[PDB]
RNA sequence: CCUGAGUAGCUCGGAAAACGUUAUUUUGAGUGAAUCUGCCCAGACCAUUGGGUAAGCCUAAAUACUAAUUAGUGACCGAUA
RNA sequence: UGUCAGAGCACAUUAAUGUGUGAUGGCGUGCGUUUUGAAGUAUGAGCCGGCGAGUUAUGAUAGCAAGCGUUAGUUAACCAGGAGAUGGGGAGCUGUAGCGAAAGCGAGUUUUAAAAGAGCGUUUGUUUGUUAUUAUAGACCCGAAACGGGUUGAGCUAGUCAUGAGCAGGUUGAAGGUUGAGUAACAUCAACUGGAGGACCGAACCGACUCUCGUUGAAACGAUAGCGGAUGACUUGUGAUUAGGGGUGAAAUUCCAAUCGAAAUCCGUGAUAGCUGGUUCUCGUCGAAAUAGCUUUAAGGCUAGCGUGAGAUCACAAAUAAGUGGAGGUAAAGCUACUGAAUGUAUGAUGGCGCCGGCGUACUGAAUACAAUUAAACUCUGAAUGCCAUUUAUUUUAUUCUCGCAGUCAGACAGUGGGGGAUAAGCUUCAUUGUCAAGAGGGGAAGAGCCCAGAUCAUUAAAUAAGGUCCCCAAAAUAUACUAAGUGGAAAAGGAUGUGAAAGUGCUAAAACAGCAAGGAUGUUGGCUUAGAAGCAGCCAUCGUUUAAAGAGUGCGUAACAGCUCACUUGUCGAGUGUUUUUGCGCCGAAGAUGUAACGGGGCUAAGUAUAUUACCGAAUUUAUGGAUAAGAUUUAUAUC
RNA sequence: CAAGGAACUCUGCAAAUUAACCCCGUAAGUUAGCGAGAAGGGGUGCUUAUGUAAAAGUAAGCCGCAGUGAAGAACGAGGGGGGACUGUUUAACUAAAACACAACUCUAUGCCAAACCGUAAGGUGAUGUAUAUGGGGUGACACCUGCCCAGUGCUGGAAGGUUAAAGAAGGAGGUUAGCGCAAGCGAAGCUUUUAACUGAAGCCCCAGUGAACGGCGGCCGUAACUAUAACGGUCCUAAGGUAGCGAAAUUCCUAGUCGGGUAAAUUCCGUCCCGCUUGAAUGGUGUAACCAUCUCUUGACUGUCUCGGCUAUAGACUCGGUGAAAUCCAGGUACGGGUGAAGACACCCGUUAGGCGCAACGGGACGGAAAGACCCCGUGAAGCUUUACUGUAGCUUAAUAUUG
RNA sequence: CGGUCGCCUCCUAAAAGGUAACGGAGGCGUACAAAGGUACCUUCAGUACGGUUGGAAAUCGUAUGUAGAGUGUAAUGGUGUAAGGGUGCUUGACUGUGAGACAUACAGGUCGAACAGGUGAGAAAUCAGGUCAUAGUGAUCCGGUGGUCCAGUAUGGAAUGGCCAUCGCUCAACGGAUAAAAGCUACUCCGGGGAUAACAGGCUGAUACUGCCCAAGAGUUCAUAUCGACGGCAGUGUUUGGCACCUCGAUGUCGACUCAUCUCAUCCUCGAGCUGAAGCAGGUUCGAAGGGUUCGGCUGUUCGCCGAUUAAAGAGAUACGUGAGUUGGGUUCAAACCGUCGUGAGACAGGUUGGUCCCUAUCUAUUGUGCCCGUAGGAAGAUUGAAGAGUGUUGCUUCUAGUA
RNA sequence: UUUGGUGCCCAUGUCGCUGUGGAAACACCUGGUUCCAUUUCGAACCCAGCAGUUAAGCACAGUGGAGCCGAAUGUAGCUGCAGUGAGAAUAGGAAAGCACCAAGC
């Protein structure tokens, strides 16, 4: 491939890899406002594995609660309530008629550490791969551009470039997520 | 700043031959003296005229060179061997 | 009867020759004739022809040069020369 | 740092408008150097005195003169003598026939069947003297790191050998063995022998790791304060020892006489230096290039072109104007006349589809018509300018050739047309037109490339060019308007009843605008809808009624309302009332750091701007006179052009 | 020098703090030797007496503000990294994470040894004698040194192909005696030419030798997602780094994460193992002690600092004597703006300044020495490395004379 | 390092020709007894109409079509009975030449009337010395092959030499220095360059920063309370750049300490205005440069991150100011290791440890203090003020008042 | 001057549409018997003649239908702000023209 093909190629594999580590990162316990956060844990209807967003619609009204809409308030509403409880949110939720209203009081001092300790070694572990990839892109580049050195430096600090400014995107996103976690 | 170089794509020529006519209106010439340098005909040869293998007009005959349009709408030109006096 | 044998020579590397190896000459290595009927050479060589017979030596003369002496000179330098 | 002058002062000479000196006015940013170029913050030069760098030997070529001169000239060498020319001396050479590879032939040869056709031949010179150039000689002066050869250094360090010295003092107390206890015996425990230990502290000594001072030092590595070793991997003395494509090296490219990727000394060698530096009397005349091609080549070198000098050509040559003639395919313009692209619209192809070959295809859209188009590599066409040749007229011996000597290629700037870069760059690449380079001056605030312009010299003479006229600073005023920004004398898009003028545009003394007063409703809260919009949350139509007047409401204002208010119409009073457009000068937009800092300044509302007039100033320009002189001509009077 | 006390800072550089003697007490580790002056406390005086050969020590009294009263006297502890250590190192920048080093391992050498030097005798080795010498590498001690002979180098092997000089099986031609009408054939001498075949060593060929150079992977499916990789198939290689360690003198990302450290630490300590480019004698891990070794923390400690100042000198200043240097085109050598070969004491525009000094301190004169030495070029030099070329020392092979 | 070095085609190239580019577009290191020639015969592509399989497209019949067909080929073109196709015939796809032109510094390369002889095609006049054309090729030294009316070292031959023809040579850096030659040097040095470096300085302002406008929309509504795309205008010099320049016979830097200054695009203190400004706390826009705007840990790091504190911990410039004021911590001498690369000298825009900063002040400016003169008869006091300079920081608590 | 061939120019010329005409002709037309000829074949060609025609080619008239061509202004483009001079669009013509020879006339 070309040089800008080697970035498109490598832009691809960061863009899956982001969609991995934003599914990650959403489960991972919180001020716990993530829609993805509940939507990657599957729910318990009857014995059976569901998702929301195929069974149910998300909302936010205020800004320190959530809000589930189901179609069926006497057959679903009942399947998505009982598995909100008892789980990673440690918070006593309500049913406002058709809606379930759950509040997120502010997580422990002590939960909080180990939930950004492992937010931050799975974005730890993505970065590794991710210049792991970065890496063997080079090494394709070094079996591609062998020629003028002004050249290849041009490369290397292309690809370089190309991961800071995914990195920063990476970033901004973790930190979006420790805010939504305040 | 410095960066590397190559690959200009561009660029590229040969020597320009010196291609077109070689005689002037008014000039007084001899036979076997070269008129034109051209490829096919962009100027069509005239009375004593003739044509040498790399697509060269020369003259016949002694005499003046003089020039006329031909072809249905006059856009042709000829080149003819008006003799001098004599 | 004799006239200058490891001789001339042939080959392997050479060098000198104007010649960067070519007639010719010389040898570090090998090889090695004829006896003036012969040999050498006459820029490979061959025949005829020509000339001389190597394989011993010496040789004033014109030759370079002044370290100096004797007399003299300098379209030589004059104490920065 | 002085010039042109110059008050005054003191004098009086190669006696002459004299000398010295200058209160003060005008003017003025060194010399060589190399570059496109330096007052240069580019380099060298402190100054002074001498000295200091294109010669020679030979040979050739070119120029000028001479001797001889159509078989002449001339001798190399050698000899006679004054260290002399000279004479004796033709040894040979050049020119006297060339062609062909040569044989060979020859006023012809060769190619060739051919002397066809072509090449040269089809005939002048020799030798010296001067100058210049070239060639071999180190061959203008000087500057390299460099190489080899011949030698000397181990006294300095390093290395070993033999001879010796040295480690003040005080410590710690190992191994080993004896004895006694213990242990089956050991192992072990205590005393003793003992004083070993790349053992310790610490003198001297060795080395110099660190702080400070020092840095043309007291010191070519130190002073002082700390440091390690200081019984051994120990320091040293004496003599020898190993020497340089070599030795030595607890190894670092260490050291080898304060210096060493390999010491110094003498020579080859005066190595080489496309790179630096310099190169010493006068004057006259002419007087380029920084472009092209080639290059183990871009700093260099070779050839061209160019300049210059001698000769000839000397108007058929070359230019300058006038004219004729040709090409182009540039600009423009167009692109149902192409090429690619591409848009608005119509019947609508192919038709997907729907559809029982048609039926709608509301989509893709053929071609066509439509009105426009974009192109350096688009052109149905299609300019001009220019270029060439050509005719007429002027000029030249020349921009013609040969010969001798060259020089330059690292150009730059401004304008035009560009390209690249960004129609960024004082940038690069180009062609063209001019400048500097190689040539100064005035304007331009001072400025190499801008404008005017081309300087023999002296003028205390005139006309001027560009350009300028309030003052600095020579140099003008009148009239017409604008300006109130100091615009002039930084600015952008946008904005603005700024402002002047121009053109038209409605009313109107039956009274125009305005100022202000009165109403301004109505079905009607029209409906969708907001529990709460109905004349104004959001949406839909947004009409008729009475009225001069009136909008499902001009807006304001309300949860709805309401209410206020206006368009609309009338009224009080009574002379101006509007945008419609285009131009001059204006304002904002306009914030950065030595000192105003985007008129030269003081200042300027003219001393600013545009408009017509007559003026003036003002250049090394032109003219004038005077002096010299160069190239030429009547001609030698030493006169003129 | 009142107080603070590393807060200044790349870092306790430096300085201060500690000392000498006697008496208590001294740990972890430990390879028993050390650690140790560990860590830490008390006293050192005068007179009398007890005291001994001399003391030391002790009792009583005596106070100073303080009694090795002056003198010269290790500051210490902990953590981490490297190296075993004591040591050698660039004379005159760098004293070490380097080198050396005992030890370990590999290799060659049977004597007139290999080796090294010299041309050569000859000499060290060595007048040694394989437990000795020489080389290569790793460099206390303990435990290991995983795979691969693909290519290379070495050793061994001989068939096969390939192989010189040289020898001659043999071929061809010239000159011409002669034979020939010509044409031509052509004896002998010389002439000229390399080909049958022989021709070694050696190369290609085959094995072993990696503690000899050295190197020692990918694709796909599958692990409560999964990029990961426990796993299973495929391709390639000679084998695909085994162990061990693993942000290390190695880690770009990175200042990686985590806990401690720190109020707050891009440094530090241990950890996380996909580790850009770690890695096992071009060695790997623990590793006792030690370093004029490096770094971090800590008790004390201080004008390093907070925050600087004073006393004495030697200067600096003056007086008397003596007295040089670099620089140097010439100058009477201002300011701001613009200009320029683009940073103006000399230019133009405006401003101001009587002239000459002395003492500080040096903005500028693109200050001084140093014809760039940083980078580039020169058809420059020099050295160094090498499957760059050509030679060549040395070693080895064949022929020939020695040599039968 | 890239790419090129030779040659040809289009634009560039601005209408004679021609003109550079590391500018924009492509190729050649040729093909052919036919694709040369001669004589004769013949005329498009495409489109349309109608037809077995058979259509979009196989082909024919016709019309139409100006040749966009085709031309051995890269492009230029031309090529409408042609420069193209079909038939037959030969291979002039001649020998010796050649007046004369072209283009050009040389070398060379391009055409060439016409002649002598011989032919071929066609009965023929006429044509044929290669293709409709332009790329399509390497001199020379040396060497080989055949022929030669050339010479044969005294002669005779021969060998051998000479002439013509022929072949070998990416001398592809392609006008070519030998038949034959790679790298390292931070161990390096010699001569040169601001014509060729990093920095500074200077021009430009792409970019960077800042300002502004247009205002869809978000904002219950309402662009401009607070923003504001979609887009542009500009400015600054200040971040990254382009520049190859006065300067490389020398303009010393990153940072840390000291000295600070000026400016505003103001951070606080000063003032004013609007609000989606109940108060308080504010946001907002401007005038506004007088003063001031912290400490500690880490990084060599300026910077940057973190903690604490005030009203705030503003931003630039002065050679990334500041060694003729201090230090070199890093950085950029050798020295050494780690990981990687080159096999090798070595290198790392990697880390790692240390690793020498010269000065006796000439002048101006600049801070103080004197000497002579002036200030007009000499001397001594006291002044005005001409001109400027220093200085113009600011917090907390309480009362008014828990008042509005 | 009418017809046929043919000469210069090589659409202002043409292409097309509506008619007329051939006595002599030019042409169609009748055959492959003959020389010759077909990538084949009397299609073309060559031999030999006019039974039939103005059909068509052909010429003359009208037709400006398509296409071609095209009056002036100015600017565009340019050369020292005057000159130079467009293209395009437009009226519009053009239904080719100059000839020679042989006959008929």
């Amino acid at each position: 491939m070309s040089p800008e093909k080697y970035l498109n190629f490598f832009k691809e594999t960061a863009d899956k890899k982001f969609q991995w580590l934003k599914e990650e990162l959403s489960k991972i316990r919180t001020g716990r406002p993530n829609p993805k956060l509940f939507d990657n844990l599957l729910v318990e209807s009857y014995g059976d594995r569901m998702p929301m967003v195929a069974l149910a619609q998300i909302a936010v009204n205020p800004p320190r609660e959530i809000v589930i809409k189901p179609f069926d308030v006497k057959n679903n509403i009942n399947a998505i309530y009982s598995e909100i409880q008892r789980a990673n949110l440690g918070v006593q939720p309500v049913i406002d008629g058709d809606k379930i209203r759950i509040n997120f009081p502010p997580m422990t001092q002590e939960s909080r550490l180990e939930s950004i300790k492992q937010a931050k070694k799975v974005v730890e572990q993505i970065h590794q791969e991710l210049r792991s990839v970065r890496r063997d892109t080079l090494q394709m580049i070094k079996k591609d551009d062998h020629k003028d050195e002004d050249f290849e430096e041009f490369l290397k600090e292309e690809v370089e470039k190309v991961n800071k400014q995914y990195i920063a995107q990476l970033e901004t996103i973790q930190k979006q997520k420790e805010k939504e976690l305040l | 700043s410095k960066k590397g170089v190559g690959s200009t794509k561009n660029g590229r020529d040969s020597h320009a031959k010196r291609l077109g006519a070689k005689k002037a209106d008014g000039q007084m010439i001899r036979t076997g003296q070269i008129i034109y340098r051209q490829r096919g005909t962009r100027v069509y040869p005239g009375v004593n005229v003739g044509l040498g293998s790399d697509d060269t007009l020369f003259a016949l005959s002694d005499g003046l060179v003089k020039y006329q349009k031909f072809g249905p709408k006059q856009g042709k030109t000829r080149v003819s061997v008006v003799k001098h006096k004599l």
